[PDB]
RNA sequence: UCGGUGGUCAUAGCGUUAGGGAAACGCCCGGUUACAUUCCGAACCCGGAAGCUAAGCCUUUCAGCGCCGAUGGUACUGCAGGGGGGACCCUGUGGGAGAGUAGGACGCCGCCGA
RNA sequence: AGCUGGUUCUCCCCGAAAUGCAUUUAGGUGCAGCGUCGUGUGUUUCUUGCCGGAGGUAGAGCACUGGAUAGCCAAACUCCGAAUGCCGGUAAGUAGCGCGGCAGUGAGACUGUGGGGGAUAAGCUCCAUGGUCGAGAGGGAAACAGCCCAGAGCAUCGACUAAGGCCCCUAAGCGUACGCUAAGUGGGAAAGGAGCCGACAAUGUA
RNA sequence: UAACUGGGGCGGUUGCCUCCUAAAGGGUAACGGAGGCGCCCAAAGGUUCCCUCAGCCUGCAGGUGUUGAGUGU
């Protein structure tokens, strides 16, 4: 019911991280910010 | 300290007031190097004094008592900077550069915000 | 018969039985009264044999305080059961009594009829006991 | 008032009780009106025999000095009966203490089923330090189930007050 | 000072009372040690007293 | 359909008064905060008490709460 | 002699009884803007000073409820022994409560400002 | 063969274990605990006094939860709360630790105390904390591993004692003085009844 | 073609968390006494600011109420 997501920003294409999102409560494709260490800035990690 | 009970009708003000100031003063200490710089916010005049809980003296005082706020043009807003800069003044002198501020319990608006400022521009690092 | 209508836990360890009464070592309510000199457990129907000892005998009038109630659990496995495999299931219900504890009380004009009543009582308990007389405080 | 010797305790302790007692004297304590408290060892057949009273007035004969005491507590063996601890409270000639005092109660209830429960063993009552009444007595006869007697329907000797509210119940009339 | 003297055996004797009587200088039956009269060595005189007796001397 | 616990979680004070602790050092595994953090004495995220500087352990009560205390 | 800020955390509290306005604190009257109300300038925030100690606050009487509380003893107990058919009971030496009693208590200790 | 049996000369020094975790594991084994030897350290070990600490057992109590006719009850109730024990400091008094070689042990028993299961059973069973046996000779309890006294290098045709005893068997008292027992109690037992009764199984006193 | 097991089989259990047994540090057994877990929340996380409940009494409002409510489980 809680899968595994894997975040991604759209410029540095490396998987940084993973997380559990309940599908039904959250069918759209999550999205939040993080540090992603390759671009070294504070970018937006779209959900894969 | 150990927080305060709640009131009834009146003294309500009074007891929210003190009760608001114990949850500051759960985080906010006067320690040896930067000391506290309480700031109470009566109906007439704002008074601020630099105080040393960790031994428990005080160290500054400045009010609107002081002959030079004590009678004058301005209104409360602009008659706390006097306040904000003799107490500054008067902690510069007993060697402090960095002090805590803490609000008492009533909201950083206003005075408070002006005293700050005032208190701050003097030298003092919030 | 003297049954605790509800219990927190119904398997329990067996009441110790050293020393003397925590209190009620002297008489209460009624004039006169049964102390305990050893320890014993007093089951629900050693109780009730008691009482209807002391009721039956006076016949009427005077009246009978059980200052005592049996809602300690006693368990016992099935007959014939070997060791082991969890606890038994309760069946006797037992009052923890100490040596100085006033069992039962009774008030009544005639004292003859009163010792001859509480004395019926005692050889219906396991322990040794003795006829006490409220004091005047 | 009942002269008794009393001798003074200078080992205290359980093994020095436990000697005492088995001397056959009673350990006791004299304390009161903000005096140190002197402690005491009592003969202890003598003491038996006054006790005998409630709240009998003991003339000490402490070291060659004769002090007022009352006996404010007793404690006994809950077995075997005999005495084991004495506490005596000083009290001069025409002060007021609150003291215990037994109920008796005189006559014989109406014919019928009822019977008599003592609610307070002892009536609650301030009285002259040296003029303590023994008993009071209540007249009880003629009273059917249900009827109580209050503490302010007991008959005071003269100098006597309650020292409980005047409606707390003492007897009471059961079925 | 104390004259500490051994009179019943260690055996039978619960651990730390054998220390005791180690520390004493005691080492057996009918043993005596000279001690001070101290906190310490009247302690340890009343941790293993059913073992040893002890006399006054000057 | 009894048997069955948790085994053993060596909870308790880990450092007494008067002991003397470097910075860091665990004095007290506990659940839910018994004793509250005092001056220079943290709190870790499973309510574990450490202290922040060097010195002595000591208990005491301050605003009315048990805390533990570290002196220099 | 009062206002601000601390420590102990009821021996301080609660209730009850008589009062106080010199500065101070507060009530207090208004919403123009900044600011705010799950709706209301009641609260926060803003600007003053008409009236007032009625309440808050401070002082004060009462041991009334609550609170604190010895000494002596007892239970209990480390060590060492006894007794009993058993459940268990007792003592020597060291330690020693809880309850209860006599009593205490209508707080105490700092720093500033008027 | 995780199994059974056997393994041969001597003396000197030290000297255990039957416990914890895990285990296709339970009568086996790995690691840790406990032994010994070498090497480095040197009082660091241990005992007692004092000092600084946290507690929630025994006891007690009803202020919370529950039971229950003003008096009461409670492993999973606590307004309270020791004695001990534990951690650290220090003083006095007399083994500890690091690094390596080599092990055995991991079936425990009874007795004192605090408990659980059992039925207010068991020379029962499972724990905690002492003692002895195990691996302990010698003296006592008639005999009687675990109880009381006591730790055997060897010799001794000396002495004093411990537990336990002192009429004869059998070493030492027909001890001195006061009092109790009439039942051979001593030399087994209950509720209960007025030292006694209650008292009662099988080879032969027993 | 498992083990535990007051012989073995039958029945039951096997990992983790909380309480009591557990003898006031820690640890401590039994096929001892009670229960839960194999998740959930994109906020039920972080921070800043603000508020105090349950219950009771009176006719949403008022008085009382210091923890007896609540704390995802």
């Amino acid at each position: 019911v809680r899968p595994k997501i894997t975040l991604a920003c759209v410029e540095c294409k490396e998987r940084n991280y993973i997380t559990k999102k309940n599908r039904r409560n959250n069918p759209d494709r999550l999205e939040m910010k993080k540090h992603c260490p390759r671009c070294n800035a504070h970018t937006a990690h779209r959900e894969t | 300290a150990y927080g305060v009970k709640i009131a009834k009708g009146k003294a309500y003000k009074g007891a929210a007031l003190k009760r608001r100031h114990i949850r500051i003063r759960k985080k906010v200490s006067g320690t040896a190097e930067r000391p506290r710089l309480v700031v109470t916010r009566s109906n007439r005049g704002i008074t601020a004094q630099v105080i040393d809980d960790i031994a428990g003296h005080t160290v500054a005082s400045a009010s609107t008592l002081d002959a030079s706020i004590r009678g004058g043009e301005g209104d409360k807003s602009a008659k706390a900077q006097q306040v904000g800069k003799l107490v500054a003044e008067r902690a510069k002198a007993a060697g402090v550069e960095a002090v805590v501020f803490d609000r008492g319990g009533n909201r950083y608006a206003g005075r408070i915000a002006a005293l700050a400022d005032a208190a701050r521009e003097a030298g003092l690092k919030f | 018969m003297l049954i605790p209508r509800r219990v927190k836990h119904r398997k329990q360890h067996h009441p110790k039985r050293s020393g003397m009464s925590k209190g009620g070592t002297q008489v209460a309510f009624g004039e006169y009264g049964i102390q305990a000199l050893t320890p014993a457990y007093v089951t629900n129907r050693q109780i009730e044999a008691a009482r209807i000892a002391m009721t039956r005998h006076i016949k009427r009038g005077g009246k009978v305080w059980i200052n005592i109630y049996p809602d300690r659990p006693l368990t016992k496995k099935p007959a014939e059961t070997r060791m082991g495999s969890g606890k038994g299931s309760p069946e006797w219900w037992v009052a923890n009594v100490k040596p100085g504890r006033v069992m039962f009380e009774l008030s009544y004009p005639n004292e003859k009829i009163a010792r001859e009543a509480l004395t019926r009582a005692a050889h219906k308990l396991p322990m040794k006991c003795r006829i006490v007389r409220r004091e005047a405080g | 008032e009942v002269k008794i010797t009393a001798e003074t305790r200078s080992e205290f302790g359980k093994g020095a009780a436990r000697r005492i007692r088995r001397e056959n004297k009673v350990p006791g304590v004299l304390y009161g009106h903000g005096t140190d408290p002197v402690h005491l060892t009592l003969p202890g057949h003598d003491l038996m025999m006054a006790l005998k009273t409630s709240n009998v007035l003991l003339s000490l004969d402490l070291d060659g000095k004769t002090e007022l005491a009352i006996p404010k507590a007793v404690q006994r063996d809950p077995l075997k009966g005999f005495l084991e601890h004495v506490d005596l409270l000083l009290v001069k000639r025409g002060e007021q203490v609150n003291v215990e005092i037994p109920v008796v109660t005189e006559g014989e209830l109406a014919p019928g089923g009822n019977l008599l429960e003592h609610v307070l063993n002892a009536l609650p009552v301030e009285a002259e330090a040296t003029h303590i009444p023994e008993s009071l007595s209540v007249s009880v006869a003629g009273l059917e189930a249900g009827a109580s007697v209050l503490a302010k329907d007991i008959a005071l000797p003269k100098g006597v007050s309650l020292a409980v509210e005047a409606d707390t119940v003492v007897l009471q009339v059961l079925a | 000072r104390l004259k500490i003297t051994q009179t019943k055996s260690y055996i039978g004797s619960k651990q730390n009372h054998r220390d005791t009587l180690r520390s004493l200088g005691l080492k057996g039956i009918n043993t005596q040690v000279v001690k001070e009269d101290r906190p310490e060595f009247r302690g340890m005189v009343h941790t293993v007293r059913h073992l040893v007796t002890v006399e006054e001397v000057d | 359909r009894n048997g069955r616990d948790s085994n053993a979680q060596r909870l308790g004070v880990k450092r007494f008064g008067g002991q003397v602790v470097n910075a860091g050092e665990i004095l007290v595994r506990q659940r839910g905060t018994h004793f509250h953090p005092g001056a220079g004495v943290g709190r870790g995220g499973d309510d574990t008490l450490f202290a922040l500087q060097a010195g002595s352990v000591q208990f005491g009560t301050f605003r009315g709460r048990k805390v533990v205390n570290i002196v220099p």
